[PDB]
């Protein structure tokens, strides 16, 4: 969560300290890490 | 492990296939939110300049692990050495917006003048490059002016970024890149 | 009488790390939606894993060519992120911003010859202490594994972590010419019909690649 | 020892527009009574949509004559909240200190001739890239939408919102002459003893108008 | 409610930080724009 | 308004010896592990008690022999952690750090001669007051205690703690010539064929040693 | 615990304040002080 490290609930309100986010109607990558084919092909002896 | 190549599938063999036991691995040092939040530096301007995220060097920890990021959206923070009474418009005002003091003006108080500044822009999310080099107006965060301005940092908050880009590392002559270290 | 507080001595600089926030100005802003936009990654190392890169042979290109001659080594290389034979590269770029690492390091290498030609390779790995080896035969005594090319064209070798620290350097001082962390060999044992052929390598992160201690130290 | 506290640095400067409030130095004020005065509005969009107000044709009335000669073209302007047909209206004037909107704009069209004089006419919203219509006949191709006169006078019109970017301006750069926006043209396509009358035209705010990112910036 | 973003209450009371209103015994213009009529006044086809 | 604090006057030097931390500037390090790694210890007492170390006897070493003449006495030394017979000595090396102490401090007498030689000594404690005795006839009136050598060699005599003043100094001021603390004799009563034999004594914290007021006070 | 007297829960977090510990799968010279042989080692009269 960044650089972000005290156990107190900042002064201000969440809408004036930064942009509220909206909605309609890592993710992707990491996703990729775990697809990862890692065992042995062949057979082994 | 062969398997085959032209298939652009991860394919991540690892040390148990002659013996080996892999050790834990924990990655907090290398998120992409944790390691761009860090007040660059960039080169300052003259009294009125803008705040783009583009002007930072190309060379620098923030300015290179964000020209590896086509897209991104992040919040700002500034802490500037203006010597007099810096003002900042939003992204898309008349650029003579600042000069009038309904803006948010900060006054002076040694020696910076930390802001926490929005994200304000027509698009979803910014972009580094674009296929029109020289980007459109509207990739900005606003423009700040004071009488002179000193110093300027830039510090981005929640960044996100997609489809990443390439790194490049410095080319050494030598077979190996060597240089100094700290040693007591 | 108001609360009394001791203003303390030695704080409150601005340290360019530090995990305050500041205070905002504005205030109330709605950006624009962005649910699923494609291709989010959101640490620096799942991109290093997924996609591997190629490496920097002799001259510009990223691969080694076939030796018919007495010669058996193709290219044998330090095993640091700063070497010349990972100049430009995804891992070792990546890798110059920060101070240590630990971990394992993948080679993935693919065969781009004829259908006609065939070839055996081994790729050794030698620790600090001894200078490395130069014949295949004085070089089985490592941790070295063999392919051989057939319908399947790429290999991946993962050469292991081996480091009486801990954690090992991104780096290279002068006065350390002996190269700590050892070598990485490449022989050719045999090759049939295999003239001028290509033996293109590229090399990804690891399964366990770690790295910490974040420094951006002039390269941009 | 005292609670001992951190005077931060770069902390405190009177920001303009601070959340903070200042600290009372005369308190017990009890003010008259003012329940239920007529007339108060809290929003200032509320006003806008519940009052449309004139815009400004050529010379000075917000009227528009009947073509009876070869041309068919009424008045076309830009799509924009600077331009100069509505350079004095509510929704224009509003909409200089704040600086990107989205939404929808209604415009009303009111016909004002005789018992025994009849019209028809179109009005069609032409899009960024191509050059506006100038004939009815090759502007049947947009989002246009055609009324008569009759019993009921006004008829109105609403122009979508479109646009690639999620908001935009309010201002126009002389480095974009593009009108990047768009046009909104208004044709008359056939009149009946329709000579020299009048179509008085008004500007409202739309069902969805949205107006944000505030900017007082030398208009006062 | 204006430029007020902080989430504690503020240190001086009500009746100090400013003046207390007084009864007796947007309001109008928001009336006004529900009233709007919208739907179509004629048979459509 | 703001929540009013009064800066106190007369706060927050920064004291070499503070109670208070200092803030973070990289905070998120994970350090390689440390599990039961051999030999630690916690207190620097502890590694007093189970470890003794020899002293300084006239000459360099740390033994005395016996004495064939018609004098009885061995040596005689102050009770002081300064003394010169304990110059360089583990608890008179860490005692030259703290101010004060009260307690017991053993010594350890080990006997090296042949299987053929026997002896026997004793050990009484002066308290101050009287000068030291200078005969074992004389002495026997302390908290002495006599041993025999054989087939066990060592002998610990854990000297008391006897002094006015709940505490005692570990320095000895130019002012004081008095010894405040007392003497503390070893004699030998009698030897049989034990010519220039030797006796190594050694010194070690007692049970209930108490060391407190730290001063790092010039000595590195 | 060394120098720390404040009775306060420090305001950053655990894990910046400083470097969080890991495991693998007065400590020693403490067993031995408690190992020390007192006792009488003769007949006592």
């Amino acid at each position: 969560s960044g650089n972000t490290g005290s156990i107190i609930n900042n002064y201000y309100m969440q809408q004036y300290q930064n942009s509220m986010d909206t909605q309609l109607g890592n993710d992707w990558f990491s996703k990729l890490a775990s697809s990862a084919f890692s065992g042995l092909f062949g057979a082994l002896l | 492990t062969t398997s085959t190549g032209e298939s652009a599938d991860p394919v991540t063999t690892t040390v148990e296939n002659y013996g080996g036991e892999t050790q834990v691995q924990r990655r907090h040092h290398t998120d992409v939110s944790f390691i761009l939040d860090r007040f660059v530096k960039v080169t300052p301007k003259d009294s009125i300049n803008v705040l783009d995220l583009m002007q930072t060097p190309s060379h620098t920890l923030v300015g290179a692990l964000l020209r590896t990021a086509t897209y991104y959206f992040a919040d700002l923070e500034v802490a500037v050495k203006h010597k007099g009474d810096l003002t900042w418009v939003p992204n898309g005002a008349p650029v003579a917006a600042l000069d009038n003091t309904t803006n948010p003006t900060a006054y002076h108080k040694a020696p910076l003048t930390r802001l926490a500044l929005p994200y304000t822009a027509p698009h979803r999310v910014l972009a580094t490059v674009y296929n029109g080099r020289p980007l459109p107006t509207s990739f900005n965060y606003g423009a700040i002016k004071a009488t002179r301005v000193i110093e300027l940092l830039y510090r981005m908050k929640r960044a996100e970024t997609y489809c990443p880009r390439p790194l490049l590392a410095v080319h050494p002559s030598a077979a190996r890149h060597k240089q100094k270290i700290v040693a007591p | 009488g108001i609360f009394p507080v001791a203003c303390s001595d030695g704080y409150g600089g601005l340290v360019t790390t530090d995990p305050k926030t500041a205070d905002p100005v504005y205030g109330k802003v709605f950006n624009p939606p962005r649910n699923m936009l494609p291709g989010r990654f959101t640490n620096l190392l799942d991109v290093a894993e997924a996609c591997p890169t190629f490496l920097h042979f002799d001259g510009d290109v990223p691969y080694v060519t076939t030796k018919t001659d007495s010669d058996r080594v193709l290219a044998q290389f330090d095993l640091s992120l700063a070497a010349k034979h990972m100049s430009n590269t995804f891992l070792a770029g990546l890798a110059q911003y920060y101070t240590q690492y630990s971990g394992t390091v993948n080679l993935h290498f693919m065969f781009t010859g004829p259908t006609d030609a065939k070839a055996r390779y081994m790729i050794a790995y030698a620790p600090p202490g001894m200078e490395p080896p130069k014949t295949p035969e004085a070089a089985a005594h490592c941790i070295h594994a063999e392919w051989d090319t057939g319908l399947n064209s790429k290999f991946t070798f993962s050469i292991p972590y081996l480091s009486a620290a801990d954690y090992a350097y991104t780096a290279s001082d002068a006065a350390e010419t002996t190269n700590v962390q050892g070598w990485v060999c490449l022989f050719q044992i045999t090759h049939g019909k295999a003239e001028g052929d290509a033996l293109v390598v590229l090399a990804s992160a690891g399964k366990d690649f770690e790295l910490r201690l974040p420094v951006d130290a002039r390269q941009q």
